[PDB]
RNA sequence: AGGGGAUCGAAGAUGAUCAGAUACCGUCGUAGUCUUAACCAUAAACUAUGCCGACUAGGGAUCGGGUGGUGUUUUUUUAAUGACCCACUCGGCACCUUACGAGAAAUCAAAGUCUUUGGGUUCUGGGGGGAGUAUGGUCGCAAGGCUGAAACUUAAAGGAAUU
RNA sequence: GAUUGACCCUU
């Protein structure tokens, strides 16, 4: 949020779960940066380039991570057959 | 403070079981709260079985053992150790030895 | 019995946004119902929501986000005037930049601050933010 | 997004099969499990291979994308998995842990044994619970190898295989080893099969 | 009162560790070679050392001994966990799989050998 | 689970569950056209009888009513509808 | 001189991470007060209040005194540290130690028009510890920190100039009060609000980006 | 004093009271 | 539903509970029964006259053993006995 | 009140240990314990947890039903009316490991969805005692039950066992 | 499972 004269002030705007999409807390140490590398046409992972998810303790500690990282690789495409949509 | 979640006795959906007499002071305490135990014996304690064998007139002879149930209430129970103080977080198994 | 529908669907979507659940079921749909979604719709809290059409009451699957902090209803459904808006507002709001106390009026169910562009009071439902 | 040269080949189907891999936990199975197919009369489920497979790569593309290729820890304590991750050591860097996991290793930095890592592979959650216990408090993400009841909280990423096979624990490091080679781009033979027997991460006893 | 102290137990361990193959199973010698091995403030406490390394060394040469590992004993382990047979465990030894199993391969849409076996009740 | 789809689930799945915990919840009954061997006597008896159902052309119960479903009379064949 | 024992220590001592709202974005384990002490030079220590707790032996209570301080800078970061050690100075270092490490953001905002440099903050708020229950409401300018003296302090050490506050339970417990107030501004920056709505592309770690230089 | 004796002794003095005021009037 | 009833005609049954819980306090029941007009010594006045009758064998509350006097006062518009305690050193002078 | 009255047994008789023992322990033993009409209306009458409705990690099990699986026995191993075994809905008595959460904690899938405070509704409490007393009603044959205070006194009394 | 009843002073 910024003042009326533009001026983005509350420095640090902070992430949110890729899943949830709930605020991940300054010391919400059970939250994570998945970094999932990418092949380009030959087998072989281009250094400085992955897809990023953040996962929140919330869901790793409810147990529901490895569905949402499935639902999320599927969704953006480095997943095939893993996860369906209707259970 | 609740010492147990059974209340010390095994009673849910009843409301009240018909009491017991303890087997050894008599004392009467509810069915379900008791320490029942099954006493299965040889008749012949165990020692005397030869002498038994050589004096019985029937041979391959079956030699009964009694049946019985003794109903303890939870005072008799612990000073004659049919069971005994536990820690707490031990207090929680259901399982015997 | 089954006393505030609008009550247990807006309960229904507190849980399931708590819990995480990017969807949750809600019955039995009442028009109340679709008018407090709309305006959480419309003011992006929800998303998406469809109404399934059993023929007693219908059933209504909300698509959430992140974004839905807390949900509520106002019962009794109290006599708000022009007056009473700015205290409702400013009792169950979390600021004054954000967040809307949603109530019934003569033109319909709509938030306080359309309320007030409007100047119309009513009665008040519940809140979002 | 997979090239569609990834994907299950016969030869590895074949090597899976073999190690009884598909063969999951009984009757019992876990909510957070919908790696089952079409559960098998006699109570035994069975895991679905394809998707095993494709959790392996994205594993081994987790592995691949995280830099530097010691800060990656493979946890084990089970009897079988030890010499499982002692030979993914010795193949990528993936410093080790086998057998004990003591207490206090991802925090408690004054420790002898103290790692700070950025991903952890457990052999089992049930049997190295510590292990990830302690990585929920440093932000570590989580592999590892889930049978179909196995504890799935504070895992990232789960591998369907079976936990009570030694062959099954043993391809499935291998498989891992294997491919974050693969993508890292040390074994140059993509088409070519790899040199190291599947069977060389098979306890003994004696 | 035969229970050695830590400082012993600790003593002779380290000892075993970095001298294992300088050092034999004779108290005597073990003694001989211990004083000029390791700087100690006793006599006795040199003969308690030397005895206890004597017993380890009496343990190690029927099985092996925990805690304890050594140049040698580790190049061993290291050979023997290396080592593999050269007939594989999973090659063909005749493949038994359900219908379950035969239509798993088959939905994913791969061709292997295997054998039909009906489903167990 | 996290994520799901509610609207249109799994034909699996809503026949596993309660005839009323379904989306649009539906009867799992259904009806059948019995004829005993012989007389081809069409007649369309529901499942879930509750009934000595017969005809009027003679002592011919098909059904005997129990609990939830009924059972047919050992001679008879009958068709879903 | 310092040495660290930690990837983040070693890189904020190698200069490569220059501000703390970086570990506070990718929400790294602080283990290091050293760490902090660097990144915000700017800070201020000052204990609560000491109380003596005694525990009984069979000779005599031993009598250990527990230190509760608060660290903070005029503007954003605060932290609070409770430590019970055998001396009162050993007591107040050690706290002082735990709270430059436990020290997290505030989220300041404005009651309304936005005119200035935020003030107050964001949102209504609540923490609890014990039965202490703490609720922070944003408040006009001008208005000034309404609460009592412990809470007040941790407030300015904070940053905020002017809110409201109401406390339920037993309040005369400072420490459980302090823990409660402590949860109450930490969780601020965990509130969602439509401003913060925006989806933001999720940046490498600063240990991820950051670990070629390591030793090997 | 146990409460249930207290209770009793309690009884006793309330009808005591009762078989004076009886008497009285 | 947290007890208490919550219905916009429940106007009634608010006010009788409250009325009903308002004697749990002391001073409203106190205030509302007008105890201070019928039982307290001071009739409800702040301050109050009398006249110091005599000496009674009563012994101060601990730690002490104090027998000399704590003056007995016979009010002039009640003609009720009240015990005051002589609020300093030197009680002696004053109570003849 | 009338039946009944074996046993056990407030009272009591009585032997013992005891400083004392009109207590514990031993043997008797009226009332009672059992029924029939009429009263009584209390209990740690407890889950110390009001009722109705909704929603929130997961399970080994169990009771009443019990969509289904060309899965076993006497009869005919080659139609058939058993019962068990496994998916598994529904309604019950309950259980099993952090906390999503709650709580002062013990602990609790409710004691959760409560300072992010409103689903409906009934009852009850407002520091300890005096006191469940006095008094007035009211029901009761009585014992007593229900309603039910003040004067006065008091700085604690209490709730979880942390060493 | 006997008889071991009692013990005036402060945080």
């Amino acid at each position: 949020m910024e003042n009326d004269k533009g001026q983005l002030v509350e420095l640090y705007v902070p992430r949110k779960c890729s899943a949830t999409n709930r605020i991940i807390k300054a010391d919400d140490h059970a939250s994570v940066q998945i970094n999932v590398a990418k092949v380009d046409e030959e087998g072989r992972a281009i250094p400085g380039e992955y897809v990023t998810y953040a996962l929140s303790g919330y869901v790793r500690s409810r147990g529901e991570s490895d569905d949402s990282l499935n639902r999320l690789a599927q969704n953006d495409g480095l997943l095939k057959n893993v996860w369906s949509y209707s259970r | 403070p609740k010492k147990r979640a059974s209340n010390g006795r095994n009673k849910k959906g009843r409301g009240h079981v018909k009491p017991v007499r303890c087997v050894n002071c008599s004392k009467s305490i509810p069915k379900d709260k008791a320490i029942k135990r099954m006493a299965i014996r040889n008749i012949v304690e165990a020692a005397a079985v030869r002498d038994l064998s050589e004096a019985s007139v029937y041979p391959e002879y079956a030699l009964p053992k009694t049946y019985n149930k003794l109903h303890y209430c939870v005072s008799c129970a612990i000073h004659a150790r049919i069971v005994r103080v536990r820690s707490r977080e031990d207090r929680k198994n259901r399982a015997p030895p | 019995t089954r006393s505030s529908v609008l009550a247990d669907a807006l309960n229904a979507i507190n849980n399931a946004e708590k819990t995480g659940k990017r969807q949750v079921l809600i019955r039995p749909s009442s028009k109340v119902i679709i008018k407090f979604l709309q305006v959480m719709q419309k003011h992006g809290y929800i998303g998406e929501f469809e109404y399934i059409d059993d023929h007693r009451s219908g059933k209504i699957v909300v698509q959430l986000n992140g974004r839905l902090n807390k949900c509520g209803v106002i019962s009794p459904r109290f006599n708000v005037k022009i007056g009473d808006i700015e205290k409702w507002t400013a009792n169950l709001l979390p600021a004054r930049q954000f967040g809307y106390v949603i109530l019934t009026t003569s033109a319909g169910i709509m938030d306080h601050e359309e309320a007030r562009r409007k100047h119309v009071s009513g009665k008040i439902l519940g809140f979002v933010y | 997004s997979l090239p569609a040269t990834f994907d299950l080949t016969p030869e590895d189907a074949q090597l899976l099969l073999a190690a009884n891999t598909h063969l999951g936990a009984r009757n019992v199975q876990v909510h957070q499990e919908p790696y089952v197919f079409n559960a098998r009369p006699d109570g035994v489920h069975v895991i679905n291979v394809g998707k095993t497979w494709e959790k392996l790569v994205l594993a081994a593309r987790i592995i691949a994308a995280i830099p530097n290729p010691e800060d990656v820890v493979a946890i084990s304590s089970r009897t079988f998995g030890q010499r499982a991750v002692l030979k993914f050591a010795a193949h990528t860097g993936a410093t080790p842990i086998a057998g004990r996991f003591t207490p206090g290793s991802f925090t408690n930095y004054i420790t002898r044994s103290f790692k700070e890592p950025r991903l952890v592979i457990v052999t089992d959650p049930r049997s190295d619970a510590q292990a990830i216990k302690e990585a929920s408090y440093v932000n570590i993400p989580v592999i590892a190898l889930t049978d179909l009841d196995s504890p799935s909280e504070f895992v990232d990423v789960a591998i369907p295989c079976n936990n009570r096979g030694k062959h099954s624990i043993g391809l499935i490091w291998y498989l891992l080893a294997r491919e974050v080679l693969r993508l890292r781009g040390a074994l140059v033979d993509r088409t070519q099969p790899w040199s190291i027997m599947p069977d060389l991460y098979f306890y003994r006893d004696p | 009162g035969r229970v050695r102290t830590k400082t012993v137990k600790r003593a002779s361990k380290a000892l075993i560790e970095r001298y294992y193959p300088k050092l034999t199973l004779d108290f005597q010698t073990n003694k001989r070679l211990c004083d000029e091995i390791a700087t100690i403030q006793s006599k006795r406490l040199r003969n308690k050392i030397a005895g206890y390394t004597t017993h380890l060394m009496k343990r190690i040469q029927k099985g092996p001994v925990r805690g304890i590992s050594f140049k040698l004993q580790e190049e061993e382990r290291e050979r023997k966990d290396q080592y593999v047979p050269e007939v594989s465990a999973l090659d063909l030894s005749r493949l038994n799989v359900d219908n379950q199993t035969s239509d798993l391969v088959k939905s994913l849409g791969l061709k292997l050998p295997l054998s039909v076996i009906n489903v167990s009740a | 689970v996290l994520v799901q789809d509610l609207l249109h689930p799994t034909a699996a799945s809503e026949a596993r569950k309660h005839k009323l915990k379904t989306l649009v919840q539906g009867p799992r009954s259904y009806f059948l056209d019995v004829k005993c061997p012989g007389c081809l006597n069409i007649t369309t008896v529901f499942s879930h009888a509750q009934t000595a159902v017969t005809c009027e052309s003679c002592s011919t119960i098909l059904c005997t009513p129990t609990g939830g479903k009924a059972k047919l009379s050992e001679g008879t064949s009958f068709r879903r509808k | 001189g310092w040495v660290p024992v930690t990837k983040l220590g070693r890189l904020v001592k190698a200069g490569k991470i220059t501000t703390i709202e970086e570990i506070f974005l990718h929400s790294l384990p602080v283990k290091e007060f050293q760490i902090i002490d660097t990144l915000l030079p700017g800070l201020q220590d000052e204990v609560m209040n000491i109380k003596p707790v005694q525990k009984q032996t069979r000779a005599g209570q031993r009598t250990r005194f527990k230190a509760v301080v608060v660290v903070g800078d005029s503007n954003g970061h605060v932290g609070l540290g409770i430590k019970t050690a055998k001396e009162v100075a050993g007591a107040i270092r050690a706290g002082i130690i735990i709270a430059k490490l436990s020290v997290i953001p505030i989220r300041r905002g404005y009651w309304g028009t936005n005119l200035g440099q935020p003030h107050s903050l964001a949102t209504k708020t609540t923490g609890k510890c014990g039965s202490v229950t703490v609720r922070l409401i944003p408040a006009p300018r001008g208005s000034g920190i309404v609460a009592s003296p412990a809470v007040k302090k941790l407030l300015q050490l904070a940053g905020v100039e002017d809110v409201y506050t109401q406390s339920n339970g037993k309040t005369r417990t400072l420490e459980n009060t302090l823990k409660a107030a402590f949860v109450a501004i930490g969780n601020t920056y965990g509130f969602l609000t439509p401003n913060l709505w925006a989806e933001q592309p999720l940046p490498v770690s600063p240990l991820d980006i950051y670990s070629d230089e390591a030793s090997a | 004093m146990r409460a249930k004796w207290r209770k009793k002794r309690t009884r006793r003095l309330k009808r005591k009271r009762r078989k004076v005021r009886a008497r009285s009037k | 539903g947290k007890g208490k009833p919550r219905g916009l005609n429940s106007a009634r049954k608010l006010r009788v509970h409250r009325r009903n819980n308002r004697w749990a306090e002391n001073n409203y029941k106190k205030r509302l029964l007008g105890t201070a007009f019928k039982s307290s010594p001071f009739g409800g006045s702040s301050h109050a006259k009398g006249i110091v009758l005599e000496k009674l064998g009563i012994e101060s509350k601990q730690p002490n053993s104090a027998i000399r006097k704590c003056v007995r006062v016979q009010l002039i518009k009640n003609g009720k006995k009240v015990t005051a305690f002589v609020p300093n050193d030197g009680c002696l002078n004053f109570v003849d």
